[PDB]
């Protein structure tokens, strides 16, 4: 009947098997999974217990089925990292034969197998799914179900590009895994590549508030750095292709720094350089500035990043953000930051010059503190190289005299 | 202002291996961010 559908035994063998036969063979695969990862052991009392061989799903109430559904979905997230191993296939086999999870859980089953869509096991799964239960967002798989061949990766990409419900479905599954700490590298890479190619597609063709909340939740999964970094890819591509306005570019930066950790710090930094590079506004927000100067030796870090990307607008936005903070609260603590940033040679001439002019008026704007800002103004006007040239030309153009300050600071 | 990139070039990065045998996501990030650079 439906008893012949199996991942492991061919229909002529599978139709005759008793549940005891299936159980004792699949149970061995599950206990081998337990030896590898203790998180499987809880299920030894539920999905894989001795009682389970006799459990008939159709005699359960609507809650009891829904609780069974949750245990199965949980197990599927856990076993997903090992579907290349035969004991994992054996454990899934048990759920298919005994609880018919290819009928009652076919969306979770499919998403679990999807990162493995190039291995023979995936075609074998396709060959036993009851088509009537395959969710709408996976019916692009129909030609591979009839031909029993692996779907190329560009079929998945192209369907996710063109039909957001697959994309939304891959993302939801990936994030439920992360939240449950059942993620694994292949899942993070797979969701990352699908999301990158798709979003690159979605915009390429149209020359996006559905995936916003996904990127934002990923950017703050501190316990899952791979998901954070992979979301840095997508957020990179988005901004690098004119696709966002200044206020939403800022909120991505704000969310990035709000969730980044030491393990994600460098890729997060190059992502910040790209975000700001495509802002039309110049002055970065306070929240990003305060967080970006906590990088140990920020200047040398942006100089390293500058051998592949452009760093000048991140640098510029920082200085103005700190100049602005001094103009508005007279905080001398900003002067080491401004000074090391101005002299860094990461700004360009006119950036430096409006930076310096703005610094002058920031000094003017507050009514000791005049001692150190003045001294900082003067030290900068004497700087040895290009930045000093710009600072001096900028002092000529503003009709400001350093000298009376140079002398009044002396006295 | 924006970057012109060929979809084939972003597609080479995620076709070098199946998901399970890819370089660390950190290395893939750098590849992708380098391909979409402003210089």
């Amino acid at each position: 009947a439906s008893h012949s559908k199996s991942l492991i035994w061919e229909p002529r063998v599978a139709v005759s098997q008793t549940f005891a036969e299936i159980y004792s063979q699949c149970y061995e695969g599950f206990k081998e999974l337990c030896h590898l990862d203790s998180r499987f052991v809880p299920f030894d009392a539920t999905l894989f217990s001795a009682q389970s061989q006799e459990v008939d799903r159709t005699q359960m109430t609507a809650e009891e089925n829904a609780a069974l559904d949750k245990r199965v979905d949980s197990f599927l997230h856990l076993v997903g990292s090992r579907l290349r191993l035969m004991p994992a296939i054996k454990a899934v086999e048990w759920l298919i034969r005994r609880f018919r999870i290819h009928e009652f859980n076919t969306g979770t089953l499919l998403a679990t197998f999807l990162p493995y869509h190039t291995i023979p096991a995936f075609v074998t799964l396709l060959s036993i799914l009851p088509v009537q239960r395959i969710p709408i967002e996976y019916r692009f798989l129909d030609p591979y179900i009839k031909s029993l061949t692996p779907p190329p990766r560009a079929a998945i990409v192209q369907q996710a590009t063109n039909r957001p419900d697959l994309l939304s479905a891959i993302s939801r599954y990936t994030l439920d895994s992360c939240r449950a700490k059942q993620e694994y590298p292949g899942l993070i890479s797979f969701w990352g590549g699908i999301m990158a190619e798709a979003v690159n597609g979605m915009i390429d063709k149209m020359r996006l508030q559905q995936i916003g909340p996904v990127l934002s939740e990923a950017m703050v999964m501190k316990d899952v750095p791979g998901i954070q970094i992979a979301s840095y890819m997508v957020v990179a591509i988005l901004a690098a292709k004119g696709s966002l306005n200044d206020n939403i570019l800022t909120a991505f930066m704000e969310q990035l720094v709000h969730g980044w950790t030491v393990d994600t710090l460098r890729p997060g930094l190059v992502c910040l350089t790209m975000l700001a590079q495509h802002r039309s506004a110049k002055q970065l927000s306070g929240r990003v500035a305060k967080a970006v100067i906590k990088v140990p030796d920020l200047v040398s870090s942006l100089r390293d990043i500058s051998k592949e990307h452009q760093v000048d607008k991140l640098a510029n936005g920082l200085v103005l953000a700190f100049v602005d903070r001094l103009a508005k609260k007279g905080d001398i603590r900003t002067l080491p930051v401004i000074n090391s940033l101005l002299l860094s040679e990461l700004l360009q001439e006119k950036q430096a010059k409006v930076a310096y002019k703005a610094l002058l008026l920031a000094a003017h704007k507050i009514d000791n503190i005049r001692k150190q800002v003045g001294s900082a103004l003067v030290r900068l006007s004497q700087a040895e190289g290009d930045v000093g040239d710009a600072i001096r030309t900028a002092i000529q153009e503003v009709d400001f005299n350093i000298e009376e300050l140079e002398l009044k600071l002396g006295a | 202002h924006a970057v012109v990139v060929a979809p084939q070039r972003l597609a080479e990065i995620f076709n070098a291996a199946p998901a399970f045998a890819m370089p660390p996501i950190e290395d893939v990030f750098y590849q992708v961010a380098s391909l979409f650079s402003t210089k």
